[PDB]
């Protein structure tokens, strides 16, 4: 059974760029689409990409990137005090056949 | 040479306003007008008692859309749109959505026989006008339902949907609306090279 | 306790008709599928019949048409209606609970059943 | 050709109406079954209100069940089929798709109910089944049994044990327009015999010239003669 | 627009089965394939299970297979999901996740997510 | 003709595992459910094998069940004198739409 792997935390200060890197394998990115989640505290999930690059109308510009092979990753700037959240990578598997969730990142604002 | 039920030549029709809207009654049919800039007349609500108490129904051309449903909410005694200010609760059996029915007249007849309702409609560019215009059929509803009252609905600016406004409230643009009953009388229809109704001939006028 | 008590049995001339009766308690005739199955002495147990929750009856080749099962409607109390025998109805009929199809689970005493003049 | 199909005590029913049905496309997995009960399956012609495709996943050997006047766990407990069904039973084998191993437990059916279902009734509540006098307090146990149980599904079994698709098409008709007309092309410009949804005539159809408004489907011209007509499926004057 | 609803969600008994029932609003339901996802406290998400438009399951969790039984009315615009035999690792909150596509398993994006309920199971 | 063959007997000495082959066609035993009868002298059959491998309701240990293609097989560690018995194999023949069971063995004790 493969899984998502995310990092477990990030940090960085405000303004440069953040990598969130969510490392699988043939079967689950090697092979399809993955997006990414977007969670505050005591809040439901939200959608921030889809297509691997894409964006739903209201998406953070700043939060964008694509990654090729097994791992994908998202890129982030202009970190304002409120994009403190938890970042989720959803992913579906053709061999188990069965939907793959990442661990979550927590993004903190030094 | 038809023989149907028609709205009798030079009968005198109710005059209406907006600068009240008491229910009607829904004899055989209604031959039902309006005269406005902008669209302030939506919708009726037709039914022998425009109540939960029995099955009614709810035409509205909304801003995109038309809805038909015949499901007998509580209707407030003073239904309004702005919405959802006219219904209340409800359980639906038919609905029907389709484009919206429509300086301009308006114009409608509703009839119901034979458990079908019938609307027909014809809006046009313009104390109603002296010429004159065939009402090409619009829809012919299949549902098996009394109506013998209805009730026209509005879209003025300030209101309660509690029936707080009486006899007063928001006075929007003028809008009149102007509402006859069909008698069963026998026309003698003239139509055209192509099939278009040009005048007609009342068979006990004068 | 759970436990199902049959009665109706003993000599009969051929041609003759009996209503078996299977008496259940600890549990619902009217609800779990019931099934009489039989084994003449020194034999295997043979599938008569099997009624459904729903009222639906199952019977054997060779038991088929002279036969009846029927669910009573309120003694908690099934019954087999046997006419038309002949020599090979000679049996120890026993009633049985069965989950579905799958396996039998609780199984009568047994009622002996002769048929000879 | 949906990819899953729904277990046999939830079927679906996909109303399927204002369009036109082509039947022949049916025809094709090899369909070691296709019945119809109420209509002669050779060769589409007629209208109906409405068609509702019932589908689901029953085992091979209860593909015989789905039948009017048949019992069993599925025809009583599942899926009911009418006394007077018109219609047509569509089978074939899935073992390809359907009979996976990571995939066991998605094909449920009703073993236990109160009482036979009426016919096309759905019942997809999960109700502890009450087989005793003491009561279930909804946990199951001895004489108190779970109704669902699972088909758990092999590729290695028999071809009476291996996931027989099944699709369900009722043609219902009302005192309502049908409009679910699917293609009978009839011949132009020679004396011919016409049927227009029991409008019956005999005479010469030619391509139309007059400028019928929509709401107009028949022509007259003076006298009453039937001068024009509209084709009730394909709209042609 | 798109309000999902919850329910059955409350303390349940180590061995006591329990019925979740999602609702829908503002969207033509039998169009699109709904979801259950649950989250345990302090951690990420979990996939539950999964249904499409005709209501054919996708499978469930490896930990959950065979206790879950997840079906849906699209009548009653519903989403059922009847637990069977929880126990302690079970407590979770269950959103009511949703798919824009109606087959579910190219690669889907889950939209619109309920605010879910809490299921605690704890003596 | 679908009726499962059973053998007319079988004997093992105390301490020696007994095994019962119950064959038939695969109509109905390599489509549907063997289940094991066990019937003690003047008595009525008790359920003792179901759903081709199961052991009900604690039934004495050492009882087990398999199930081998278009075969069905009951194995008894040791030959214990209570355990003579006959025993039956019964499974739901849908082409005859019917229970039906096996010859039956008479368990001897050596
Ligand atoms: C609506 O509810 C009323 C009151 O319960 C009931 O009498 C009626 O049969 C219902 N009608 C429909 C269409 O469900
Ligand atoms: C309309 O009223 C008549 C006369 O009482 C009654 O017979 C009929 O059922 C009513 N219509 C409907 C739709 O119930
Ligand atoms: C009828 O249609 C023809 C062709 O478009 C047009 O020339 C003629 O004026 C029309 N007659 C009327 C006014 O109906």
């Amino acid at each position: 059974q493969s899984v998502l792997t995310q990092p477990p935390s990030v940090s960085a200060a405000p303004g440069q760029k953040v990598a969130i890197s969510c490392s699988g394998s043939t079967s689950n990115i090697g092979d399809n689409f993955v997006s990414w989640y977007q969670q505050f505290p005591g809040t439901a999930p939200k959608l921030l990409l889809y297509d691997d690059a894409r964006r739903p109308s209201g998406i953070p510009d700043r939060f964008s990137g694509s990654k090729s092979g097994t791992s994908a990753t998202l890129g982030i700037t202009g970190l304002q005090t409120g994009d403190e959240a938890v970042y989720f990578c959803s992913t579906w598997d053709n061999s188990l056949n069965v939907v793959l969730f990442g661990g979550g990142t927590k993004l903190t604002v030094l | 040479s038809t023989q149907d039920l028609f709205l009798p030549f030079f009968s005198n029709v109710t005059w209406f306003h907006v600068i009240d809207n008491p229910v009607l009654p829904f004899n055989d049919g209604v031959y039902f007008a309006s005269i406005e800039k902008s669209n302030i007349i939506r919708g009726w609500i037709f039914g022998t008692t425009l109540d939960s108490k029995t099955q009614s129904l709810l035409i509205v051309n909304n801003a995109t859309n038309v809805v038909i449903k015949v499901c007998e909410f509580q209707f407030c005694n003073d239904p309004f749109l702005d919405f959802r200010v006219y219904s209340s609760a409800n359980n639906c059996t038919f609905e029907y959505v389709s484009q919206p029915f429509l300086k301009n007249l308006r114009e409608f007849v509703f009839k119901n026989i034979d458990g079908y309702f019938k609307i027909y409609s014809k809006h046009t560019p313009i104390d109603l006008p002296q010429g004159f215009s065939a009402l090409e059929p619009l829809v012919d509803l299949p549902i098996g339902i009394n109506i013998t009252r209805f009730q026209t609905l509005l879209a003025l600016h300030r209101s309660y949907l509690t029936p707080g406004d009486s006899s007063s409230g928001w006075t929007a643009g003028a809008a009149a609306y102007y509402v006859g009953y069909l008698q069963p009388r026998t026309f003698l229809l003239k139509y055209n090279e192509n099939g278009t109704i040009t005048d007609a001939v009342d068979c006990a006028l004068d | 306790e759970v436990q199902l008590v049959e009665s109706g049995g003993g000599l009969v001339q051929p041609g003759g008709s009996l209503r078996l009766s299977c008496e259940a308690s600890e549990i619902i005739v009217n609800r779990n599928y019931m099934n009489w199955v039989r084994q003449a002495p020194g034999k295997g147990l043979e599938w008569v019949s099997i009624i459904y929750p729903g009222g639906s009856t199952f019977y054997a080749d060779s038991v088929k048409g002279r036969f009846t099962i029927s669910r009573d409607n309120s003694k908690n109390t099934m019954y087999l209606q046997m006419n038309s025998l002949r020599a090979e109805d000679t049996a120890v009929y026993y009633c049985a609970r069965s989950y579905g199809d799958f396996y039998v689970d609780f199984w009568g005493q047994g009622t002996l059943v002769t048929v000879s003049s | 050709n949906a990819t899953r199909f729904a277990s046999v005590y939830a079927w679906n029913r996909k109303r399927i109406s204002n369009c036109v049905a082509d039947y022949s496309v049916l025809y094709n997995a090899p369909f070691f079954t296709f019945k119809c009960y109420g209509v002669s399956p050779t060769k589409n012609d007629l209208c109906f209100t409405n068609v509702y495709a019932d589908s689901f996943v029953i085992r091979g050997d209860e593909v015989r069940q789905i039948a009017p006047g048949q019992t069993g766990n599925i025809a009583d407990y599942n899926y009911k089929l009418p006394d007077d069904f018109t219609g047509c039973v569509i089978a074939w084998n899935s073992n390809k798709l359907d009979s996976k191993v990571s995939g066991n437990y998605n094909y449920l059916y009703r073993l236990f109910r109160k009482s036979n279902l009426k016919p096309f009734e759905r019942d997809i509540s999960t109700e502890i089944y009450q087989a005793g006098n003491k009561p279930c307090n909804g946990v199951a146990g001895f004489n108190c049994y779970f109704p669902l149980r699972s088909y758990s599904f092999r590729p290695t079994y028999g071809v009476g044990h291996q996931p027989y698709r099944v699709v369900v098409l009722s043609f219902e008709l009302l005192h309502a327009p049908a409009t679910v007309c699917g293609p009978t092309n009839l011949v132009k410009n020679k004396c011919v015999n016409f049927n227009f949804n029991g409008l019956k005539g005999t005479g010469v159809l030619t391509e139309s010239n007059k400028k019928f408004l929509p709401f107009q489907q028949f022509g007259r011209d003076i006298a009453d003669t039937t001068d024009a007509v509209r084709d009730p499926q394909t709209l042609e004057i | 627009e798109v309000q999902l609803v919850e329910s059955g969600g409350g303390l349940v008994q180590p061995g006591r089965s329990l019925t979740l029932s999602c609702g829908a609003s503002g969207f033509t339901f039998e169009d699109y394939a709904m979801h259950w996802v649950r989250q345990a406290p302090g951690k990420g998400l979990e996939w539950v299970s999964g249904i499409d438009w005709n209501s054919g399951v996708i499978g469930y969790a490896d930990s959950v297979k065979g206790r879950f039984i997840i079906s849906r009315d699209n009548a009653k615009n519903s989403l059922y999901l009847h637990m069977r035999s929880l126990t302690a690792e079970d407590t979770a909150l269950y959103y009511c996740a949703k798919d824009v596509y109606s087959e579910s398993g190219s690669g889907s994006y889950y939209d619109y997510w309920g605010q879910g309920t809490l299921v605690t199971v704890s003596s």
